[PDB]
C-alpha cells in the first residue's frame, strides 16, 4: 500500500495512497428562447379569437 | 490565487447560500458588517480566503455573489438579515412573479426577461477578478427557478465563460420536504438542458439530510433551517480546498481531475461524519477509523443508494481538525478489509487524501455538536445512480398519461422537449450501468 | 393492515406465501406497481433495488438479497469460492473452472443429491430447515445419471426419499446416522457460504431490508463426504413440504418485521 | 401578489360577506378597517387580500356585484359593512329573476363594463395581480349568469391571470326554482372553458351537514353559510399566511389540476361545527384526518370511494405536532392507496398554519380534486333533461334571445366532462 505526493502546510497536508494499481451560440440559444415566446404568443392569440366569437 | 463566484438560484439556492456565508465568515473571522480584523492586508490581498470574498478599501470583505430569485421574499430576508451589510445590494437580484413550480415559466417565459439583467451584474464581478476560476451553482431540481432559470444561466455562462469551470450544488427532491407535485417533471428537465454545462455537480437528496436531521439530530420534524445548516457544514468541507492553504483540490479543474474521469457520470457522491446532536450532554469522542469507516455507511450519505453494489471511478477523503496521515492510512487498510470496495478496472484503487487542522466550525447555537475531527468523502460510484433510476420512473408515471404537460406546454415549451429529456436520461442510466457491471 | 405486492406470479413458494398471508385478514395485497407497500415479492430479474425503502411512513422489506446471485450463479460461484480467502481454493468444492464414486442406496445401486432450504432473514439469521429431500434416480453406472426431477421421470413415490426414512437407511447399512455422518458437513458448508458474502449483501444499516430463500443442492460421496453442487436463489419446494416451509417463512422472514420451530438456526 | 375578489349576485354577496368577516377577524382587522391585533402572522401577507391606505386602514380588495340592489344594502348593514369601499358597490336595479340569460345576455351587458371598469382601478394598482376569486351561486341568474359573463370579459382582458371561484351548486333539497339545473349546466359550461380551478360548494351536500350530522332541524342558508365560510377561510389559509409552503393561485392550479378542464375540487372541513354551540374537547390529530377524509365532511355530495383522487390538497391550523400531522396523513394514504391514481406519484401535500380560525383550537381542511365529482354533474345532468326532453320552461330564455342550440351544446359540453372524469377514475 504506496503514499505519495505528500504535501506539509502550517494548516494541514494532503497525499495520495494507492491501494492497487489500474488493470450552443448565443444565437441559438435567442433563437428557442423566441420559439417559445411566439408560440405562447400564437395560443394567446387563439384565446382572444375564440373569445371575439 | 484565482477567484471564484458562487450563484444561487430559487428558494432552496438562496437559503442554502445563507447558511453557507454565514458559516464561510465564522470559519475566516469575518463579522456581519464584513470586518475581518486578521486581514492586515487592508484593501486587497491574493490570500485564499479571497478566492471567495473581496476587499474594499474601507476593508470590507464582501462575498463574491449574487443571489438571484424570481420572486422577492426570500432574498428580501437576506436584505434584512443578520449578514446583510455583507452584501452589495447590486448582488441581491429580485422579480416580481416566481415560476410557480413550473421549468418552463423559469427557462422561457419568466427567465427570458431577467436573464440579461443577471448576466450583467454577474459581469460586474468577474471584472473585479484578476483572474476567474469559475462558478458555484447552488439550486433545487425542484423548483420552478431553480430548475428552468438555472439551466438557462448554465447555457449563458458556457457562451460568456467558455473556458470557466462551473461546478454544482443541486437539492434532489424529497417527499417529506417537497412543494410540488411536478418536481419529477423539473427535475430531468433542468438535468437534461445542465448536463453538458457543468463539469461537476454534488446532489443532496433532501430524503438523506432530512433522516440524518431525525437519526443522529434528534430533530423531530426537521425544517430548512435544520436542514440548511447540515447542508452548509458539507458543503464548507467541499470548498475549505479553495479558501484555505493547501495542495489537495485547490483549483476547480482539480474537481473534475480528481473526481470525474468521464465527462457525463459528474455526480460524486457526499457522505459526511460525524454529525452529533448539541444536546448529547456526554459524546465520546470518535477517531480517525470509526469517522472513516463511517464514509461507507449509506445512512451518512448525502444520498441514500448502496456502493457494494456500483463500482467507484475515484475518490477523496476531506478531514477537518486532529488528523494525521499514519491513521488515515491505518484507518483505510482495515476498511479495505472489511468493505466491498470495487473500483472499475481502469483506475487505480486509491484514496486522494486532504486534511485541514482548524476542525469543524459550527453555528453558535446550531444543533450539530463542536467535535475533534470530522472527514467528507467525495466518491465518484455508479451507485449513485439509483436515484436518477428513481426519479426517472416517477417522470414517467406522470409523463406517460400527460399529468401536468399542459402547464409546460401552455408556457411555450414543446412536448417533445419532455421526451428529449428523458431519453438522455435513459442514456446516462445506460452510462452508468456499462461502467459498472 | 400490513400491504404487499406480487411481482413474480410463477413462484410456486411465494404463491402459497401470498394465499398464507390474505388468510390473517392482516395482510391486503396491493398492484404490481402501486409503490405503497410494505411487503414485495420481488420479480426474479432486474428486481428494482434501488427504488425500496425511499417510502415515507413504510417500513419495507423484499424477498431477495441484493448482490446473492454471486453464489447462486453456476460461474460466479465457482468465481467466488477461488477468490474469497475464507472459502480457500477449500474441502467440500468439487474443483471447478464429475463425483465419480457417489453414494447409492440399496435397494436399487441408485444415485441422488440432497436439496437444503435455507432461509436469511433481514437481521442475517441463517435457518436450514430441518425437512431435506432427497432426489433419487430409478442404477448407477461408469461408462440415471443426473439426479434431476424431471429429467429422472417410483421405490418411493415421485422418486423423493425424505429424512427420516433416509436415516433410516443410514443406520440400517452403514450404522450411522443422517445428522452425524452428512448433515455437520451440510451445515458447515450452508454457513460458510452465506458468512462470506454477508458484508456484500447484507441489508442491516440499509434503508429496506432483504431476507431470501435458497436451495443448497449436496452430492455425497462414497465416504460419506459432502459436496457443494449448486447454490439455487429462486428454488420450489416438495409438495409434501410446501405447507411447512411457506408457513415458516411468514413466521420467521415476515412477521418478524412485520408481527417449537421447525428451522435449525445456522449460529455464527 | 394582490388577489382580486368579486362577488356576484344573491348568494355570491351573502357567502362573500361572510367570508370577509371571518377572515377579518383572523387577521385582526375590525370593521372600521383598523388592525388589532395580537400577531405578526397576521399582517405578513395581508396585502394579498387587502388594500392600504391612509391610517393604516385595511380596505379589502373586493368588488361587489348585483344587478339587484337589495342584497347589497344588506350587505352594507351588515357587521363589516362599512369596510367595503364604497365605489365598489356595482348594482342595476331589475334584478335577474333566476334567469341565467338575462344575467348573461340582456340585463347583465348593461352593468358588465361599470363592474370592469372597478376591476381595472384595483388592477392598476397591483404590483403583481395573482389573478382574481370570484364568489357566486350557478342557480340564480345575477352570480350565474352575469358571474360568467364577467369571468368571460375578465379573461379577455387579463388572460395571464389566474381565475379562480367558489361557485354554490343548487339542490332541489334547497332551491328557489325549478330553473336552477338550467342555469346551472349553461354556468357550468362557463366554468369549464374560463376558470383555472373552482371550488364546487353543494348546497345538497351543505344541507345534509346541517341536517344529519349538525342536527339542524331546518336548516336557514345562515347554518349553510357558516359550512361555507369555515371552508373558504380554510382554504385560502396557505395564500393569506406565512408558512414552509407559500402558495398562491398559480401554484395551487398548477399542482392541483393535471389537465385543464378538470379543476373542480371537493372541500373538506374538519371540525364540522353549527353555529353559535361550541363544543369544549379539541378533536386529536388522528381524528382530524379521519373527519376530514370522511364522506360526511365533504361539501360537495359526492361519495369519494365512487372515485379516485388525482391530487390532494389539505392545511392544519392550531397548535399541534408537525410530526403527527405527517404521520397520520402518511398514514390514510398507505391504508387506502386504492383511492389515490398511482400514476401521480406523491399526489397528497399536507401544510400546516399556526392561528387557527375562530371557536376552533385545531381544524383541517381539505381540498380534492377527486373523478368522485362527476356524481355532481351528472345529478345536474339528470335534473336538466327531465325538463329540457320537454323543452319546459325554455320560453323564460328564449324570451331574452337564446337558442335552444345553446342548451344542446352547454348540456353534451357537461356530459364530456363527465366521461373525461370517468376517463380516469379507471386508469
Ligand atoms: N436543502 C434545502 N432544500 C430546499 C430549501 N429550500 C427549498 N428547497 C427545495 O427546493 C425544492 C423547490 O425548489 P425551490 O428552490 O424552493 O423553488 P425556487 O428555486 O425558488 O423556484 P420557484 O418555483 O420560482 O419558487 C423543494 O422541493 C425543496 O425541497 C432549503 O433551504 N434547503
Ligand atoms: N459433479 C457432479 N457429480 C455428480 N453428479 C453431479 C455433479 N454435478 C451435477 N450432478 C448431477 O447431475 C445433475 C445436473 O443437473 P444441474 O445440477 O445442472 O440441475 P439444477 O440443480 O440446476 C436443477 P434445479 O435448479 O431444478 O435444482 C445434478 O442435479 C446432479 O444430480
Ligand atoms: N349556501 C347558500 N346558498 C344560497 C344563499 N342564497 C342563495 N343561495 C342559492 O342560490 C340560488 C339562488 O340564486 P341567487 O344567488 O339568490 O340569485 P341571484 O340574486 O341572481 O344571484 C338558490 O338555489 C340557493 O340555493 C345563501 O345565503 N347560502
Ligand atoms: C398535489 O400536491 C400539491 C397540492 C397543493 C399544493 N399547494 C400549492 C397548496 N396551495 C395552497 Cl393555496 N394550499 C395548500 S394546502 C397543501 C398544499 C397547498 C402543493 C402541492
Ligand atoms: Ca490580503
Ligand atoms: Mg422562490
Ligand atoms: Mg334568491
Amino acid at each position: 500500500m504506496e503514499v505519495i505526493e505528500l504535501n506539509k502546510c502550517t494548516s494541514g497536508q494532503s497525499f495520495e495512497v494507492i491501494l492497487k494499481p489500474p488493470s450552443p451560440s448565443l444565437e441559438e440559444i435567442q433563437k428557442k428562447l423566441e420559439a417559445a415566446e411566439e408560440r405562447r404568443k400564437y395560443q394567446e392569440a387563439e384565446l382572444l379569437k375564440h373569445l371575439a366569437e | 490565487m484565482r477567484e471564484c463566484i458562487s450563484i444561487h438560484v430559487g428558494q432552496a439556492g438562496v437559503q442554502i447560500g445563507n447558511a453557507c456565508w454565514e458559516l464561510y465568515c465564522l470559519e475566516h473571522g469575518i463579522q456581519p458588517d464584513g470586518q475581518m480584523p486578521s486581514d492586515k492586508t487592508i484593501g486587497g490581498g491574493d490570500d485564499s480566503f479571497n478566492t471567495f470574498f473581496s476587499e474594499t478599501g474601507a476593508g470590507k470583505h464582501v462575498p463574491r455573489a449574487v443571489f438571484v430569485d424570481l420572486e422577492p421574499t426570500v432574498i428580501d430576508e437576506v436584505r434584512t438579515g443578520t449578514y446583510r451589510q455583507l452584501f452589495h445590494p447590486e448582488q441581491l437580484i429580485t422579480g416580481k412573479e416566481d415560476a410557480a413550480n413550473n421549468y418552463a415559466r423559469g427557462h422561457y417565459t419568466i427567465g427570458k426577461e431577467i436573464i440579461d439583467l443577471v448576466l450583467d451584474r454577474i459581469r460586474k464581478l468577474a471584472d473585479q477578478c484578476t483572474g476567474l476560476q469559475g462558478f458555484l451553482v447552488f439550486h433545487s431540481f425542484g423548483g420552478g427557478t431553480g430548475s428552468g432559470f438555472t439551466s438557462l444561466l448554465m447555457e449563458r455562462l458556457s457562451v460568456d465563460y467558455g473556458k470557466k469551470s462551473k461546478l454544482e450544488f443541486s437539492i434532489y427532491p424529497a417527499p417529506q420536504v417537497s412543494t410540488a407535485v411536478v418536481e419529477p417533471y423539473n427535475s430531468i428537465l433542468t438535468t437534461h438542458t445542465t448536463l453538458e454545462h457543468s463539469d461537476c455537480a454534488f446532489m443532496v437528496d433532501n430524503e438523506a439530510i432530512y433522516d440524518i436531521c431525525r437519526r443522529n439530530l434528534d430533530i423531530e420534524r426537521p425544517t430548512y433551517t435544520n436542514l440548511n445548516r447540515l447542508i452548509s457544514q458539507i458543503v464548507s468541507s467541499i470548498t475549505a480546498s479553495l479558501r484555505f492553504d493547501g495542495a489537495l483540490n485547490v483549483d476547480l479543474t482539480e474537481f473534475q481531475t480528481n473526481l470525474v474521469p468521464y465527462p457525463r457520470i459528474h455526480f460524486p457522491l457526499a457522505t459526511y461524519a460525524p454529525v452529533i446532536s448539541a444536546e448529547k450532554a456526554y459524546h465520546e469522542q470518535l477517531s480517525v477509523a470509526e469517522i472513516t469507516n463511517a464514509c461507507f455507511e449509506p445512512a451518512n450519505q448525502m444520498v441514500k443508494c448502496d456502493p457494494r453494489h456500483g463500482k467507484y471511478m475515484a475518490c477523496c477523503l476531506l478531514y477537518r481538525g486532529d488528523v494525521v496521515p499514519k491513521d488515515v492510512n491505518a484507518a483505510i487498510a482495515t476498511i479495505k478489509t472489511k468493505r466491498s470496495i470495487q473500483f472499475v478496472d481502469w483506475c487505480p484503487t486509491g484514496f486522494k487524501v486532504g486534511i485541514n487542522y482548524q476542525p469543524p466550525t459550527v453555528v453558535p447555537g446550531g444543533d450539530l455538536a463542536k467535535v475533534q475531527r470530522a472527514v467528507c468523502m467525495l466518491s465518484n460510484t455508479t451507485a449513485i445512480a439509483e436515484a436518477w433510476a428513481r426519479l426517472d420512473h416517477k417522470f414517467d408515471l406522470m409523463y406517460a398519461k400527460r399529468a401536468f404537460v399542459h402547464w409546460y406546454v401552455g408556457e411555450g415549451m414543446e412536448e417533445g422537449e419532455f421526451s428529449e429529456a428523458r431519453e438522455d436520461m435513459a442514456a446516462l442510466e445506460k452510462d452508468y450501468e456499462e461502467v459498472g457491471v | 393492515m400490513y400491504t404487499f405486492v406480487v411481482r413474480d406470479e410463477n413462484s410456486s413458494v411465494y404463491a402459497e406465501v401470498s394465499r398464507l398471508l390474505l388468510a390473517t385478514g392482516q395482510w391486503k395485497r396491493l398492484r404490481k406497481d402501486n409503490p405503497r407497500f410494505n411487503l414485495m415479492l420481488g420479480e426474479r430479474n432486474r428486481l428494482p433495488f434501488g427504488r425500496l425503502g425511499h417510502e415515507p411512513g413504510l417500513v419495507q422489506l423484499v424477498n431477495y438479497y441484493r448482490g446473492a446471485d454471486k453464489l447462486c450463479r453456476k460461474a460466479s460461484l465457482v468465481k467466488l469460492i477461488k477468490t474469497s480467502p475464507e472459502l480457500s481454493e477449500c474441502t467440500w468444492f468439487p474443483e471447478s473452472y464429475y463425483l465419480e464414486k457417489p453414494l447409492l442406496l440399496e435397494p436399487g445401486h441408485r444415485k441422488f443429491d440432497i436439496r437444503s432450504w435455507v432461509l436469511v432473514d433481514h437481521l442475517y439469521n441463517i435457518y436450514l430447515y430441518r425437512e431435506g429431500v432427497l432426489r433419487t434416480s430409478s442404477p448407477y453406472n461408469s461408462a440415471c445419471h443426473l439426479t434431476n426431477h424431471c429429467i429422472q421421470k417410483g421405490y418411493e413415490e415421485g422418486n423423493e426419499m425424505f429424512f427420516e426414512e433416509f436415516n433410516q437407511y443410514l443406520m440400517d447399512a452403514l450404522n450411522t446416522t443422517l445428522e452425524n455422518s452428512i448433515l455437520l458437513q451440510i451445515k458447515h458448508i450452508i454457513r460458510s457460504c452465506l458468512m462470506c458474502i454477508e458484508p456484500a449483501i447484507s441489508t442491516k444499516h440499509l434503508h429496506y431490508q432483504s431476507f431470501q430463500l435458497f436451495g443448497f443442492d449436496f452430492m455425497v460421496d462414497e465416504e460419506l463426504k459432502v459436496w457443494l453442487i449448486e447454490v439455487n436463489g429462486a428454488p420450489a419446494c416438495a409438495q409434501k413440504l410446501y405447507a411447512e416451509l411457506c408457513q415458516g417463512i411468514v413466521d420467521v422472514a415476515i412477521s418478524s418485521v412485520f408481527p417449537t420451530s421447525i428451522f435449525i438456526k445456522l449460529h455464527h | 401578489r394582490e388577489i382580486v375578489h368579486i362577488q356576484a349576485g344573491q348568494c355570491g354577496n351573502q357567502i362573500g360577506a361572510k367570508f370577509w368577516e371571518v377572515i377579518s377577524d383572523e387577521h385582526g382587522i375590525d370593521p372600521t378597517g383598523s388592525y388589532h391585533g395580537d400577531s405578526d402572522l397576521q399582517l405578513e401577507r395581508i396585502n394579498v387580500y387587502y388594500n392600504e391606505a391612509t391610517g393604516n386602514k385595511y380596505v379589502p380588495r373586493a368588488i361587489l356585484v348585483d344587478l339587484e340592489p337589495g342584497t347589497m344594502d344588506s350587505v352594507r348593514s351588515g357587521p363589516f359593512g362599512q369596510i367595503f369601499r364604497p365605489d365598489n358597490f356595482v348594482f342595476g336595479q331589475s334584478g335577474a329573476g333566476n334567469n341565467w340569460a338575462k344575467g348573461h345576455y340582456t340585463e347583465g351587458a348593461e352593468l358588465v363594463d361599470s363592474v370592469l371598469d372597478v376591476v381595472r382601478k384595483e388592477s392598476e394598482s397591483c404590483d403583481c395581480l395573482q389573478g382574481f376569486q370570484l364568489t357566486h351561486s350557478l342557480g340564480g341568474g345575477t352570480g350565474s349568469g352575469m358571474g360568467t359573463l364577467l369571468i368571460s370579459k375578465i379573461r379577455e382582458e387579463y388572460p395571464d391571470r389566474i381565475m379562480n371561484t367558489f361557485s354554490v351548486m343548487p339542490s332541489p333539497k334547497v332551491s328557489d326554482t325549478v330553473v336552477e339545473p338550467y342555469n346551472a349546466t349553461l354556468s357550468v359550461h362557463q366554468l369549464v372553458e374560463n376558470t383555472d380551478e373552482t371550488y364546487c360548494i353543494d348546497n345538497e351536500a351543505l344541507y345534509d351537514i346541517c341536517f344529519r350530522t349538525l342536527k339542524l332541524t331546518t336548516p336557514t342558508y345562515g347554518d349553510l353559510n357558516h359550512l361555507v365560510s369555515a371552508t373558504m377561510s380554510g382554504v385560502t389559509t396557505c395564500l393569506r399566511f406565512p408558512g414552509q409552503l407559500n402558495a398562491d393561485l398559480r401554484k395551487l392550479a398548477v399542482n392541483m389540476v393535471p389537465f385543464p378542464r378538470l379543476h373542480f375540487f371537493m372541500p373538506g372541513f374538519a371540525p364540522l361545527t353549527s353555529r353559535g354551540s361550541q363544543q369544549y374537547r379539541a378533536l386529536t390529530v388522528p381524528e382530524l384526518t379521519q373527519q376530514m377524509f370522511d364522506s360526511k365532511n365533504m361539501m360537495a355530495a359526492c361519495d369519494p370511494r365512487h372515485g379516485r383522487y388525482l391530487t390532494v390538497a389539505a392545511i392544519f391550523r392550531g397548535r399541534m405536532s408537525m410530526k403527527e400531522v405527517d404521520e397520520q396523513m402518511l398514514n390514510v394514504q398507505n391504508k387506502n392507496s386504492s383511492y389515490f391514481v398511482e400514476w401521480i406519484p406523491n399526489n397528497v401535500k399536507t401544510a400546516v398554519c399556526d392561528i387557527p380560525p375562530r371557536g376552533l383550537k385545531m381544524s383541517a381542511t381539505f381540498i380534492g380534486n377527486s373523478t368522485a365529482i362527476q356524481e355532481l354533474f351528472k345529478r345536474i345532468s339528470e335534473q336538466f333533461t327531465a325538463m329540457f326532453r320537454r323543452k319546459a320552461f325554455l320560453h323564460w330564455y328564449t324570451g331574452e334571445g337564446m337558442d335552444e342550440m345553446e342548451f344542446t351544446e352547454a348540456e353534451s359540453n357537461m356530459n364530456d366532462l363527465v366521461s373525461e372524469y370517468q376517463q380516469y377514475q379507471d386508469a
